[PDB]
């Protein structure tokens, strides 16, 4: 079910010191790949510098992504006008049924999905004005269409598969939470009921309530990361004050073999 | 009684180009020097937001403040007829004007753009009058410019629309410019851009033949 | 296209007096991607934060994790400060033990 | 407060026209059920007159009396900028409300009409776009019309003016015909009235070539 995507952003004016263009690259939820304008090179995020990996994979990654840069900085001289650009791409592929892959390939331009690569035709598409520019630009060029149709058609699924054998280590892991449940005074005659789950991995999770054994719903549900790759999440009730003992909460998780009641 | 309330539309060019900002505006006038504060909210397709951007007090020369409320819709959003709204409130008012603004819905259609060259008459004289008739679209909500030699133009005026017998509206366009410019056979393009132009934008062209 | 950020500030463990820890700020849902982010102890911002690649979602907004290494004691007052094009001024949130 | 009124002024076409009537009319609105009388005057150049011809209470479903009052001025006078006027009271209106209004004033200009015949593209389908353009004319007020064949025609619009940067205004006509009919080479007559066209009218023609 997981798939390969690629995050990348430009601007057309950075605060300096801060680069132009800037990729992440994503397995499932987890970062591998990280890069930018600045230093130039594609590294590896986190654990996966510890990678059983092969040579030339790296530099195979550097070298696509540069292309990428140079795309997206000529992408700004196709707009021509002056008021700040952010361009973002979205691009990957995942994995299906019959040892076969779905790609993606979407674009937005200042926070708005505008443009797309049909890997039909081979073409760039999207029928705004700007993305007409864009399309146009690239589509004009040393053959940038060919090498789209290979990264995403070739080399992404390719690299793809090469992760989950060489990855599974880390693709597998799994780490229950760890679960508190605390009572807030808030209110005239009301108290606040907030259930957290600390450092867990996937990020698959559902917290409900219970009062007196029977479903009172969710409420406001957060959700969000820690620096190491594990997650964090906590949802919150409002509740009758003096009646808190009554409400426990409920916890699902692929990494518990059958849900968690968490007392007070 | 009290103040009123006025809602204007974002600019068409606003709404296709991404660039540009399509700003949906709430404009009060009338209002009391006495109670000055007013409380706006909006509503997109009924759901509330909290992007409202409220500018200050811009007091006329006739003791009423005038107010303005500034909300940055989305472009895909308002062409997908999404219905906003400007609920303001006041003390100076007992209930709470509410005014429901949105894109000029229904079936919209292509327009369909054609060039005219200055007519024989008028080319005696040395000024000309290249036409642009743009007609068959739907809605009222169009840009027309004008272009030549990748350069824009700005001696021309261009009428508002008008609603063509089959529904849909049609529009011209009057770029004058010198009689031997167009005699040395320069490029004009009249450019057009509207919701449901392919790409939502075309051009044409017109020259000495 | 512009957005206001969302943020959220809660530790990486289960908060314990005198027992290291992770405080984590997580800034998200903003547009554009400038953005001044500051981990305050005590009203004073902390020197020692370390903090994730600036990425987006789905839905092309951004986000970004602040974090700082810490052991929380009983009488310390955290909060997150973040600046961005879209706030009238600094919003400051205070981390809340219990979530 | 009280009821309001509001001053039309006559048709272009009737200003030039003899056999027609110029109708300069004064509309009430918004009248007191309880008091609905009211008193009417006239002042031509300041000169009052008694040839008013007052239409009786024409009430609205908004529970306001609503009446109106008709003047058959001249057609020489109105085009020499006679200043009328409408002078209403009512016992609803502590004082009276008065509302002068003229032609619109300034040195007028000779309209210039040309024909533009269907562009190439447009011809491909079964309908054609036979425009009138009109520029360089003062003022606002004119009649266009068409007419094909010594007979009047029904299929077109006309966009209502806009003011030319050189301060005249300028018009089109977007005139609808069939492809066949135009082919058959009937000859079609753009038609223009205005106070400055040399007899008051002129017409144009267009015809294949
Ligand atoms: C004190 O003075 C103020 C003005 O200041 C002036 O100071 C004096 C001293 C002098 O110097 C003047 O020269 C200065 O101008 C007064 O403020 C004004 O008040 C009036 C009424 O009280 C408002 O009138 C409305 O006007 C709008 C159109 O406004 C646009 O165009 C104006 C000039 O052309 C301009 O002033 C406006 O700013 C505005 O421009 C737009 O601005 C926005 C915002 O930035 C831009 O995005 C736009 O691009 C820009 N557009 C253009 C074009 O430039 C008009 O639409 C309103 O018409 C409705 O209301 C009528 C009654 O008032 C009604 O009869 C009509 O039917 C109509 O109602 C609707 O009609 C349409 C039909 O399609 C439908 O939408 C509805 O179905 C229908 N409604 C129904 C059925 O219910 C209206 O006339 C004026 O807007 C306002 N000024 C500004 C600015 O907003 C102030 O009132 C005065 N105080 C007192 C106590 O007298
Ligand atoms: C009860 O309802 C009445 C209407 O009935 C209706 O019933 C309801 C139930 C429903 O069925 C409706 O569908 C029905 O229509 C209300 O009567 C109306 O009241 C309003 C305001 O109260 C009047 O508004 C004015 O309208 C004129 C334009 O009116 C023409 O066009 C209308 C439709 O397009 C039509 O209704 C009119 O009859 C009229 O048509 C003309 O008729 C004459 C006479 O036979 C013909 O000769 C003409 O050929 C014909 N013309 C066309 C075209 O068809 C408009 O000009 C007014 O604008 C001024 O006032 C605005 C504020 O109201 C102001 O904001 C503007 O600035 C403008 O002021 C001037 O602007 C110009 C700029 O160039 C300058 O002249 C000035 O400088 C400037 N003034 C300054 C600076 O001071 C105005 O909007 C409406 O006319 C009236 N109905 C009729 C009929 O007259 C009734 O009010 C209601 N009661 C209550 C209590 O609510």
């Amino acid at each position: 079910h997981l798939s390969l995507l690629y995050h990348l952003t430009a601007v057309s004016s950075p605060a300096p010191g801060t680069p132009a263009f800037w990729v992440s690259g994503w397995l499932g939820p987890q970062q591998y790949l990280s890069y930018n304008s600045l230093r130039g090179e594609a590294e590896p995020c986190g654990a996966w510098v510890w990678e059983n990996q092969v040579s030339w994979y790296w530099e195979k990654e550097t070298t696509d992504l540069r292309i990428k840069e140079k795309l997206f900085l000529e992408a700004f001289k196709a707009l021509g006008g002056k008021g700040p650009y952010t361009l973002q791409g979205l691009l990957g592929c995942e994995l299906g049924p019959d040892n076969t892959s779905v790609p993606t390939a979407k674009f937005a331009l200042n926070g708005e999905e505008f443009m797309n690569f049909d890997l039909k035709q081979g073409t760039w598409g999207g029928d705004w004005p700007e993305a007409l520019a864009i399309s146009q630009r690239w589509q004009q060029q040393d053959k940038a269409a060919n090498k789209e149709l290979t990264f995403l058609l070739f080399s992404c699924p390719h690299r793809l598969r090469e992760h989950l054998e060489r990855g599974r280590g880390n693709l597998e892991w799994k780490e229950p939470p760890s679960m508190r449940l605390k009572a807030r005074p808030s209110s005239p005659g009301f108290s606040v009921l907030t259930c957290s789950a600390f450092s867990f991995y996937p990020p698959e999770l559902q917290l409900r309530f219970l009062r007196n054994g029977l479903a009172a719903g969710t409420g406001q549900g957060d959700f969000g990361p820690n620096s190491d790759g594990s997650f964090h999440a906590s949802s919150s009730l409002t509740v009758k004050s003096g009646d808190e003992h009554h409400y426990c909460c409920i916890v699902q998780h692929a990494g518990l073999a059958q849900p968690l009641r968490v007392e007070l | 009684g009290g103040p009123s309330v006025f809602l204007f539309p974002p600019k068409p060019k606003d709404t296709l180009y991404i660039t540009r900002e399509p700003e949906v505006t709430c404009v009060v006038v009338d209002v009391s020097h006495e109670d000055p504060e007013v409380k706006f909210n909006w509503y997109v397709d009924g759901v509330e937001v909290h992007n409202a951007k409220t500018k200050p007090r811009e007091e006329q020369y006739n003791s009423t403040y005038r107010v303005v409320s500034v909300l940055t819709v989305l472009h895909q959003d308002w062409l997908n007829g999404k219905e906003y709204k400007c609920k303001v409130s006041n003390k100076a008012l007992p209930a709470p004007i509410e005014k429901t603004i949105s894109k000029a819905k229904g079936q919209p259609r292509e327009p369909q753009v054609y060039t005219l060259p200055p007519s024989r008459d008028e080319l005696t004289k040395n000024q000309v009058s290249l036409t642009c008739l743009v007609k068959g679209f739907y809605p009222s909500d169009i840009a027309v410019e004008w272009e030549s030699n990748g350069q824009p133009e700005n001696n021309y005026k261009t009428t508002p629309p008008v609603l063509d017998s089959d529904g849909s509206f049609f529009l011209y366009s009057k770029l004058t410019v010198d009689k031997s410019r167009w005699q040395q056979g320069n490029v004009f393009s009249c450019s057009v851009m509207h919701e449901a132009l392919h790409n939502h934008y075309t051009q044409k062209s017109l020259s000495l033949s | 296209i512009q957005r206001t950020p969302k943020i959220q500030v809660y530790s990486r463990h289960p908060a314990e007096n005198g027992k290291s820890n992770f405080l984590n700020c997580y800034v998200s849902g903003f547009h554009p991607s400038d953005i001044e982010v500051d981990l305050l102890k005590n009203g004073e911002r902390i020197e020692k934060v370390e903090h994730s690649d600036l990425s987006f979602s789905k839905d092309w907004s951004f986000y970004l994790l602040y974090y700082t290494e810490f052991t929380p004691t009983e009488k310390d007052e955290y909060a997150c400060r973040v600046n961005h094009v879209t706030l009238s001024q600094p919003k400051i949130v205070k981390w809340d033990r219990d979530m």
